[PDB]
């Protein structure tokens, strides 16, 4: 929450739906991080049928900046609840206010220039807290698609690659979900078909030596951009009508 | 030339804590002071969690029915569990508990190494009726500041993808102060006392904060000793 | 530092202004050197110049 | 870490010359068709060329000269 | 308004204090502006620039 | 930051702590600031060979 | 990222001066030769004189 | 838990009053701990020897005049001060000053008492001019640890403190891995009664002689 507001924080984080709040007053009936069921008051319910507020929050979607948002609850179990309260607090809501950002213990002081221009000189203990540790959510999807010399393969079988990245894939070569992955790793492994190529003698040569044989198939394969480390909190699989779907679709 | 040595060591809280020596010379106290409060706040044993794992709880960004908290909630309260393990190195510890109700700091299994300062502590807030939970918390020793996003590079291969990696902090203190007086004593005419005003956590205690401190500080100067 | 370059040439003249900088950073940082509220000193007298 | 080249402009004070006479001299010691004539103190070939042409013993003419020998060098080889 | 709400606090009048630095050890001569502040992280990560 | 430094240096006030006394030059100047003894803004007049 | 190549790396940007060069360029000393100094991090240092 | 132990990376000086040291690897906020430490020591607790207190029999005043001597008052009293003294094995040696020569006076115009030794034989105490001017005057000298004013003590100024200016900086340590260590640097300058090297030594002791009420092993 912001030490010094405005009072205005409620005006905008109950406005923008980030907030979850209550509709009919009651007591609560089931507190979770996924549902949280209200009990409606008997004096302020419709005489039939008499319902309950039966609220599901959102976890963690992927904002349209690639940022995170998602909904924590706020009471506990069986608690007296009116019109207007917040049943659950979003993302940079503390309580029914507006938690733009952080408080930090300011000292004007020059430090040996670190600061010179503009320039901002913070805390170890800052980044320890995890205190400004903002959470994102990047969405990079596969396109298997038909090509020019038939439909791509999004089979596990990969040419040209090594035991120790498939080893992060299924039997349809798709990351499985919560394994923690960096950039260059793979997430679908998908090949293109590619023929007619007639490599250089020198290279028939070695094909001759050692036995190596080429595949007549390029590759594709989604691999996670370099400069960004995540975890896999969804995969889904979208197959045309009519193609058969695969085990993990 | 006067050699000190601590005269008072009360510690008031059971992070609060303070202590104190005389026997200074011309200003030795800041020199003393600074120059320890520093090795004090930067290296010191302590021991902290590494290694969490749940019961179906792939990932910190996911909900268990009957949870009221956040797994990601959760192991932001593990960072501030304190512990004290002696004889073992690394040890894997056993926590089950179901049913309503805060799941308190001392629902875990006490194994034969181990002790808690704070049992009092939150870690989840059950609210089912018949939530149960299983995991196995993953504790050590270390110093300093340790994030899992450089701790996996020694690379182990954890093979179970529900393992779940925590940011580790081994830091016994927590703030330290210090302040210089001046204190008639026997055989001087005007010296300085110097008091040191420290904050633990209560896994170190605060006489070895002290002197494995000094003793750090002193091997800094075996660029120039032998023994003495 | 003008005086310095053409009195005493290039490579001097360098060497002397990465040490200013020093300095001044490390000077300027333990001076204090802060601005708070008490610092603006609103004239008394402005209450009567106004009006 | 050569910083400043002041003392090397002094020798041919051009500011052009000199990159073309020590990037010459560069590559004699790079791409391989000579050796050092200072002790070679890690230093890349970009600045031993400078600290060659600093020391004077080295410039637009005395390279002239030695190619120039070379060329007649290369000649003394075929009968 | 804020003067008196430092005294009840157990703080100075000026909002102005000692600074003790670290490495060295003695105080920052000449009052230092100290105490909280409302800091904004902006969407600007350099590891989204670089 | 840098210009500050040095005007903050170069200052004088009239009755900073030992001030109009004389020293060897720049090292015993030092000698004197460093332990906590002199100012930094005293009109001392001292020797330097320029 | 084998070890041995962060050594190699050293070897290379030894004495390899780069450019450094600021969006609006209006003079010729928008874009100003400097010598390499490895760093840890994103961020790149640049010498408050310049 | 263990710990990384430095080792001296290199060495240099100058001369004999002046001398640069150079500890890597460190650990960090290490390289501010010994600096600061072994700093404040070499600058207001270490033994040496000096003058301290000085009388003239020509005028007795800080700011008088005198007959024969082109100088001030107050200079010959600081060139007192800028006076290296290595006493042996004696605590305080009042020695005196017989001279009247024709031209300057060096520091070999005194009275070489038992165990007193100049390491600054040419030192200048006194320009003379002409005729005769006889002066004798009667200089105090003194032990100390470390640096006392005139003022809070003719009066002057007594620098026990064996070394004149000290200085250190902390910089970037490459060690094979490891991303940001200390490089301790100091730059130390003597007065002439011991060299850097054991001077830096000698307070480095002290401090190990401070903390030696705690070890393990």
């Amino acid at each position: 929450k912001p030490l010094v507001g405005t009072g205005m924080e409620r005006a905008v984080a109950v406005d923008s739906g980030v907030t979850a709040v209550a509709k009919r007053g009651g007591v609560v009936q089931y507190v979770d991080a996924s549902r949280i069921v209200i009990k409606v008051n008997e004096d302020e319910m419709y005489p039939g049928e008499a319902g309950i507020d039966i609220y599901n929050l959102t976890k963690y979607t992927r904002s349209n900046q690639n940022t995170c948002i998602n909904q924590m609850p706020c009471v506990s179990l069986g608690e007296p609840v009116e019109r207007g309260d917040v049943l659950a607090d979003g993302p940079s809501t503390d309580l029914g206010e507006l938690a733009l950002g952080q408080n930090m213990r300011v000292a004007f002081m020059p430090w040996n220039g670190y600061n010179f221009e503009d320039s901002i000189l913070v805390s170890e203990r800052v980044v320890q807290e995890d205190r400004f540790t903002t959470i994102h959510i990047q969405e990079l999807a596969c396109v298997s698609r038909d090509t020019k010399l038939g439909p791509e393969e999004i089979t596990a079988d990969i040419p040209n690659v090594g035991e120790a990245a498939l080893s992060k894939l299924d039997e349809s070569g798709i990351v499985y979900i919560g394994a923690e992955v960096t950039g260059g790793d793979i997430l679908v492994g998908k090949v293109t078909p590619k023929g007619e190529t007639q490599l250089t003698p020198e290279e028939k040569l070695l094909r001759a030596i050692f036995g190596e044989k080429a595949s007549d198939v390029k590759d594709s394969s989604l691999r996670v951009p370099n400069g960004v480390s995540g975890t896999v909190i969804d995969v889904q699989v979208f197959t045309r009508d009519g193609v058969e779907k695969d085990k993990r679709a | 030339f006067l050699k000190p040595r601590l005269v008072d060591i009360e510690q008031v809280s059971s992070t609060h804590a303070k202590v104190t020596l005389e026997p200074l010379e011309r200003g030795f106290g800041h020199t003393l002071g600074n120059a320890l409060r520093r090795i004090l706040l930067s290296s010191m044993p302590g021991c902290a969690v590494t290694e969490v794992e749940i019961d179906g709880v792939l990932h910190e960004y996911s909900t268990k029915e009957g949870v009221q908290e956040d797994i990601l909630e959760i192991l932001l309260n593990l960072k501030g569990l304190a512990v004290r393990v002696q004889g073992k190195d690394e040890v894997i510890l056993t926590l089950n508990k179901s049913g309503i109700g805060p799941v308190t700091a001392a629902d875990i299994t006490h194994d034969g190494d181990v002790e808690i300062v704070k049992p009092q502590h939150v870690i989840c807030h059950l609210t089912d009726e018949n939530a149960s939970i299983s995991m196995r918390i993953k504790v050590q020793r270390g110093r300093g500041y340790v994030p899992a996003s450089t701790r996996i590079h020694s690379e182990e291969d954890e093979r179970p993808i529900g393992r779940l990696l925590v940011d580790a902090c081994y830091s016994p203190v927590e703030r330290i102060a210090y302040n210089v007086e001046a204190a008639r004593v026997e055989q001087r005419t005007d010296l300085d006392k110097l008091v040191i005003e420290m904050e633990t956590n209560g896994t170190i205690d605060p006489e070895e904060a002290i002197r494995r401190a000094a003793t750090i500080l002193a091997e800094q100067l075996e660029a120039f000793v032998d023994l003495e | 530092l003008n005086t310095c370059y053409r009195i005493l040439g290039l490579k001097p003249t360098v060497i002397f202004a990465d040490q200013i900088m020093y300095t001044g950073f490390a000077y300027a940082a333990r001076s204090g050197a802060s601005v708070g509220i008490d610092d603006m000193v609103i004239p008394e007298k402005k209450h009567e110049i106004i009006s | 870490a050569r910083v400043t080249v002041q003392d090397a402009v002094e020798k041919i004070g051009n500011r052009f010359d000199l990159v073309l006479v020590a990037a010459r001299r560069a590559r004699q010691m790079q791409v391989g068709g000579k050796d050092p004539l200072v002790p070679e103190e890690n230093d890349k070939t970009t600045v031993i060329a400078l600290r060659e042409i600093e020391e004077g013993l080295i410039n637009n003419q005395i390279l002239d000269v030695r190619e120039r020998q070379e060329q007649q060098e290369q000649e003394a080889a075929e009968l | 308004e804020i003067k008196e709400l430092l005294k009840l606090g157990d703080l100075p009048t000026s909002g102005q204090i000692r600074l003790y630095d670290g490495r060295t050890g003695e105080q920052f001569e000449r009052p230092v502006t100290v105490g909280y502040m409302y800091m904004l992280k902006l969407n600007h990560l350099v590891d989204d620039k670089m | 930051d840098v210009v500050l430094g040095l005007y903050y240096m170069t200052r004088d006030c009239v009755n900073a702590k030992g001030e109009g006394m004389v020293l060897t030059g720049p090292k015993e100047a030092e000698r004197l600031y460093r332990s906590g003894l002199a100012s930094l803004h005293a009109r001392v007049k001292v020797r330097i060979t320029e | 990222e084998e070890a041995v190549v962060w050594d190699i790396l050293d070897e290379v940007i030894r004495e390899h001066p780069v450019l450094l060069n600021r969006a609006p360029t209006l003079h010729r000393l928008g874009i100003q030769a400097f010598e390499p100094v490895l760093i840890e991090g994103k961020a790149i240092q640049l010498h408050p004189l310049v």
